[PDB]
């Protein structure tokens, strides 16, 4: 070759993964989520470099500082309440993105599934940290509600949560802590985000049938630009309808009060992405018990790779699984309600029979839905 | 026959994709100024009299 | 065998300036270029803005 | 001076009417057996939201 | 003993059948296989036209997909038509691996 | 040591001679 | 666990998506803050700068902020010697310091208004309906002085005295001050002080809407544009078989 | 190493395609879509709807006895007695 | 050659660019 | 190939870079600077990253979080002291680098 | 740059955050540099090619 651009840097070719690379055809909307995830770990890290451009990390200012950002600073407003809603648009995509996986089979991609599972883990930590940064209420009793929650494990837990907050309590140490791994959380992710699309440009992108599709292959660049730059379009519109219409709507905490240390909003709740996990953790008495469940709620991710039953890796061409997969969104839907609930008789009750639903689903019934279908085609 | 104002459009300023780009800098420009002239003014006209700007006579030079 | 090949009724694909089985497209897509150009020209300066 | 004709008018629908019986029986329950643990609080929150519901889509036509 | 019960399993099996849609898009249940390493063999197994037949099919499948729209009820998979093509290959493949897997115990 | 190295960066998070002063003394 | 009455989405010039503020509800609201509030209530990043925002002038509010600088002022910030003039003065602290005003107010610490509309659950409307309602104590049952019954307080008892009542105060144009009307004009003005974007953001949202609108059709068609071909294809399978 | 010239074998198919500017981008797109989105809604709703409207029952009773159980405070035990 | 010329409206363009956008 | 790690996973392979390269023979000691630029940089970053988890950034504070860092805080002198020194070598390790380029025609690249 | 007409808090955090942004950025750069270099190999003292002895 002579003066093909791509190919002479080296540089250059590395990036023709965007534009030459084989990709399926045939492909529903829902695998833009993987390209606008990315656009979101770029928005919230330009956003989160301006924010962390004027915040400060003291218990006395910090409040103050979120508060002067969106006053006195020019255009900071809008980049807070972008960064805020951005997350939420980074968790919404986060669960559509394991939703098709978990649906068409992509979780086959062994490697690539645990990159992931370690991508929405890392991911959430960041979140969970930054939540807290402000300093507000809600924040600081969340903050000391999850992270005591770790005082469950017997012989260390004890020592250890006095170590995560550097005292006593949550006070200065702890909050400079979040404020340090919040910003470089995202920067380490951007590297495991760039090792996942690595490994899953060995072998290409699944599809809708569940078939290969190497038979019938796209160029990346004539099509998929457009696509990505649509869904980024749409992307952005809900960011902004959010941001710019409802800046707090879908933030549920209204608590933009100081944190003061004996005050205490009764009704104690991580916001909407962890909702799940929260109703998870309180159907179990025992605290221990709720702590090894939260975990394994998220953690039981892994496992499903192990779990596949069936012969066809695409859930399209099986009913009952469908069924049952749609539950289990909807059984997530469920327990996110529980997650805003008074833990009440009513709620309780409710939240106990979801949290067994789900592992039920995930654990037992799908995987024997596999069986039948297999059964049932004469396979 | 003429061309439909796209042909004309397309010969005189798309062939050529210096002409194309120096195009849309220019309506860029253009562009900009109308919305929001158009966008403000409408903006306000849902909002008589609730704004400043309509509002500054009661306390402006006496 | 390899004569009896036809290509495919394209009528409800194509569109009104190029339909006319017997007649010239050099003079009709001129515009038809123009106009999906446009649209790009367009999209591009409102993004700018 | 607006607040309060408004508010009256409201109770005068047949559903403020209907429900205001509940509180009727309510005050004189409890101040009769006044050391009951009852609460007219409770009944009068059930008056209160019908009343206030009707208020503001007139109370509003009403100010500057 | 079966009479009754094996001889109504193919209405759920018909039921099934139709139910999940690869029916409609001209597809065959072997044509759906998860594509891992005996499969992979037995496929490799096939002759040129039951071999290419296969390519044309998943082609047309895909483009169905891509397009969202389905076959022509006159042209559908019916499910008395179950070839079983890929079964006979595929079933040696893993014939074969059993065998060496159980001459590696001891 | 790596051990020391070690140990005293995550003593480093432990707990400040500054809050901790504060224990325990009421 | 009592059950807590709610808000009505009370008729707000502001409730639609492009409804602005209504700066003269501003202005005056900002008074009623000023002669009824100020007294136990703070509002800290509330500096005195209205003049865009709430239509009083620069000099206008230069004038009104002396003189809170004059009787207030910088005194009890800890400026000795300050006086009249300065702008950059946040609003007045009623008391030197928290714990002093819980005793001022007997164990209660008179919220900072900045932020109450987005602060406590309910927005404007909880606010409204809080000052605006108060209503007879319920057939058996004790209330402390202080402990007035008000129908919607979590805890159904609060620790405010008259909030606001007819004829609290005057405004300059002549609006009737009704408890009522004077809380409409109250409430307006904490929903500023809690949120100053709100005009802005709403006319950046009419912007982002038309362009979208312009956007998301332009870029449908060049999606079409290039994939056309790919759902025009059609095909054809000719073995020799 | 190379994603296009390896993928795969393909013999005896042939494909016709027609350039972006003889064509148009959309196609009878009212009708196809209400035809095309109506019938494959409707192989959905049956697979998809139902744990949703599942979930909507538990949602209303679930709300409903919370207030009623607290709301009827008198609702454990009585008042007269 | 065409060079200039496109040298030319890309100069323009730049030009236009900075005027305006800056 | 089977069970060769290295080319095994792609991403252990991109790692080979380290162990199976082409590297010359003759080569002075100059070359670590290479290797210890990278070690700086490793450095300084376990090591800001660990200040920048007591440290604080404002005007009255600053001063004082420094001297907090080196006071109250365990082992917070020794990183902070650390952490001023490296980025010395860290520079001192650049100036060789960029010696030797300039010396040997390493700039040729 | 300064975020107003002297060094005041508005500076200061400024360096605060880019110091923190910028040697994660510097780590891509090196792994770029890197790259490169790999392409052809490590010059000598006698300062022609190795590949006779490598
Ligand atoms: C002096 C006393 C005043 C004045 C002039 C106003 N308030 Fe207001 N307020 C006061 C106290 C002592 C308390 C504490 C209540 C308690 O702990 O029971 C409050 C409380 C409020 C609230 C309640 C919010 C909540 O905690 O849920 C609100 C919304 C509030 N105060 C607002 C408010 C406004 C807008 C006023 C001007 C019209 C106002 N208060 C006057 C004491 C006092
Ligand atoms: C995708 C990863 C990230 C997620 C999920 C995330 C999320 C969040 C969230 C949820 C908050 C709380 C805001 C509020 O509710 O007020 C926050 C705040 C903050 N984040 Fe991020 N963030 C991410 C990346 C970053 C990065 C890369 C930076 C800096 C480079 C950063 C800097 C900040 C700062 C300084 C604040 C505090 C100011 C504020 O409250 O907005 N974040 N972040
Ligand atoms: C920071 C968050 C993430 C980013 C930035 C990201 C990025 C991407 C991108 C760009 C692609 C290619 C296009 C696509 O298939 O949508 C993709 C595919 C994939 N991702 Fe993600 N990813 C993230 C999180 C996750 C998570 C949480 C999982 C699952 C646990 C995961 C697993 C996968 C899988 C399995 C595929 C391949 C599916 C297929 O195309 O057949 N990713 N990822
Ligand atoms: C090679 C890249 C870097 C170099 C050259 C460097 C250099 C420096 C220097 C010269 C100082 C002044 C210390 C003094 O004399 O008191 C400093 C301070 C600081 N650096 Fe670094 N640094 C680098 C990377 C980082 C990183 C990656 C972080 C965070 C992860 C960081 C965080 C800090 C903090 C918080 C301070 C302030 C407290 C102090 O003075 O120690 N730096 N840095
Ligand atoms: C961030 C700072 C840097 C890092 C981490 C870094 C790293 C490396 C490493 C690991 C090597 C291979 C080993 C060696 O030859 O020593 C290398 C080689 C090289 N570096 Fe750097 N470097 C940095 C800065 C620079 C600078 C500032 C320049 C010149 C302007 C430079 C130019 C070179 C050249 C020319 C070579 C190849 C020499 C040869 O082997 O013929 N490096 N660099």
């Amino acid at each position: 070759m002579t003066n093909i651009r791509k190919s002479h840097p080296l540089m250059k070719i590395v990036n023709n993964a965007f534009i030459d690379l084989p990709a399926p055809s045939n492909i529903s909307s829902w695998w833009n989520f993987g390209s606008l995830l990315g656009i979101c770990l770029i928005l919230q890290i330009l956003t989160g470099l301006f924010l962390a451009m004027h915040y400060t990390s003291d218990t006395t200012t910090a409040f103050s500082s979120v508060t002067h950002i969106c006053r006195d600073v020019n255009y900071g407003w809008i980049i807070r309440y972008m960064h805020a809603n951005g997350a939420s648009m980074f968790f919404i995509c986060l669960y559509m993105h394991v939703g098709r996986g978990l649906y068409y089979g992509s979780y086959t991609f062994l490697e690539t599934w645990n990159i992931g599972v370690i991508l929405l883990l890392t991911v959430m930590a960041t979140a969970f940290m930054g939540y807290v940064l402000p300093w507000g209420q809600m924040s600081f009793w969340g903050a000391t509600v999850i992270t005591n929650l770790l005082s469950a494990i017997p012989y260390i837990g004890t020592n250890l949560v006095e170590w995560i907050w550097g005292g006593f309590s949550v006070d200065k140490a702890t909050l400079t802590r979040f404020f340090a791994f919040h910003f470089i959380l995202p920067f380490i992710i951007m590297a495991i985000a760039m090792v996942h699309l690595l490994f899953l440009h060995e072998t290409g992108s699944n599809n809708p049938t569940g078939i290969s599709s190497d038979v019938d292959k796209i160029p990346f660049h004539p099509y998929y630009t457009i696509k990505d730059i649509l869904g980024a379009l749409l992307l952005i519109l809900a960011l902004m309808l959010l941001v710019l219409f409802a800046p707090d709507l879908l933030g549920d905490p209204d608590n933009y009060t100081p944190a003061n240390p004996l005050n205490t909003p009764p009704h104690i709740k991580p916001e909407w992405y962890f909702l799940f996990a929260y109703a998870i953790l309180r159907s179990i008495p025992n605290k221990l018990g709720g702590v090894l469940a939260l975990a394994f709620s998220i953690l039981i991710l892994a496992l499903i790779p192990l779990l596949h039953t069936s012969k066809q890796r695409s859930m399209m061409f099986r009913p009952l699984s469908q069924c049952l997969f749609w539950a289990l969104v909807a059984d997530l839907l469920t327990l996110t309600w529980i997650g805003g609930q008074p833990v009440e008789h009513p709620y309780i009750t409710i939240g106990q029979l979801a949290s067994v639903l789900y592992f039920l689903l995930i654990l037992v019934l799908m995987p024997t839905a596999g069986t039948i279908e297999n059964k049932l085609l004469k396979w | 026959v003429a061309p439909t104002l796209t042909a004309r459009l397309y010969s005189l300023l798309f062939r050529r994709t210096s002409t194309f780009a120096l195009t849309i800098v220019v309506g860029a420009l253009f562009f900009e100024r109308a919305f929001d002239q158009g966008a403000d003014a409408i903006y306000e006209h849902i909002n008589e009299g609730k704004l400043w700007k309509h509002i500054k006579h009661k306390y402006e030079n006496k | 065998s390899h004569t009896d090949i036809k290509v495919p009724d394209f009528s409800d694909y194509r569109r009104p300036e190029v339909l006319d089985s017997t007649k010239s497209s050099k003079e009709s897509s001129e515009a038809r270029k123009g106009f999906s150009y446009l649209v790009t020209a367009t999209t591009t300066v409102g993004v700018a803005y | 001076d607006p607040l309060t004709t408004v508010r009256e008018q409201c109770e005068q629908l047949e559903k403020c009417v209907k429900a205001r019986e509940r509180l009727e029986l309510c005050d004189e329950r409890v101040s009769s057996r006044s050391q009951t643990e009852e609460d007219c609080t409770e009944e009068l929150l059930d008056f209160l939201h019908a009343r206030d519901h009707c208020v503001a889509h007139k109370l509003f036509n009403s100010l500057k | 003993a079966v009479s009754a019960s094996s001889r109504w399993l193919e209405g759920i099996r018909k039921w099934y059948y139709n139910a999940a849609g690869f029916n409609k898009l001209g597809l065959m249940r072997d044509d759906t296989i998860h594509e891992n390493d005996d499969v992979k063999e037995a496929i490799r197994r096939l002759p040129e036209n039951l071999y290419d037949d296969r390519v044309f099919r998943i082609k047309r499948a895909l483009d169905l997909s891509m397009r969202q729209q389905i076959l022509p009820k006159e042209q559908w998979t019916k499910y008395e038509e179950d070839k079983s093509y890929l079964e006979p290959y595929l079933k040696e493949v893993i014939r074969e691996r059993k065998e060496r897997e159980e001459w590696a115990k001891k | 040591a790596a051990k020391n190295v070690v140990s005293q960066f995550v003593s480093s998070m432990s707990a400040s001679a500054d809050v901790l002063a504060m224990s325990k003394i009421e | 666990s009592d059950l807590e009455l709610h808000p009505p989405s009370y008729p707000w010039s502001h409730r639609g998506l492009l409804s602005s503020l209504d700066h003269t509800s501003i202005r005056r609201g900002f008074q009623v803050y000023k002669q009824v509030c100020s007294s136990c209530h703070s509002m800290d990043y509330v500096a005195y700068r209205h003049l865009v925002g709430v239509c009083y002038t620069e000099d206008e509010a230069k004038a009104l902020a002396e003189e809170v600088e004059v009787q207030d002022g910088p005194n009890e910030d800890g400026e000795m010697f300050m006086r009249p003039g300065k702008l950059s003065d946040y609003f007045p602290k009623p008391y030197p310091n928290p714990e002093a005003a819980r005793a001022a107010n007997n164990g209660a610490l008179p919220p900072d208004l900045s932020y109450i509309v987005r602060a406590r659950h309910g927005g404007e409307d909880y606010v409204f309906s809080l000052l605006t309602g108060y209503c007879e104590p319920p057939t058996g049952v004790s209330l402390r002085e202080g402990l007035y019954f008000n129908p919607y307080f979590p805890g159904q008892a609060i620790g405010m005295a008259p909030p606001i009542y007819n004829e609290v105060l005057e405004f300059d144009d002549g609006t009737p001050a009704t408890m009522s009307q004077v809380a409409k004009d109250v409430c307006t003005f904490l929903r500023w002080a809690a949120e100053p974007e709100h005009d802005h953001r709403k006319r950046m949202g009419l912007k982002m809407l038309l362009m979208m609108g312009l956007l998301l059709p332009l870029v449908y068609a060049m999606k079409r544009h290039k994939w056309s071909v790919l759902k025009s294809r059609k095909l054809a399978y000719r073995p020799p078989k | 190493g190379r994603q296009f010239g390896h993928l795969t074998r393909v013999r005896h198919v042939i494909t016709y395609s027609l350039s972006p500017f003889e064509q148009r981008a959309f196609p009878h797109y009212f009708s196809k879509g209400i035809p095309n989105v109506l019938r494959r809604t409707r192989a959905c709703i049956l697979r998809v709807a139902p744990p949703f409207v599942a979930f909507y029952l538990v949602y209303t009773w679930g709300t409903q006895e919370f207030e009623k159980s607290k709301r009827k405070n008198p609702a454990a035990y009585e008042n007269d007695r | 050659r065409n060079w200039v010329p496109t040298a030319q409206l890309w100069g323009a363009v730049g030009a236009v660019g900075l005027v305006s956008a800056t």
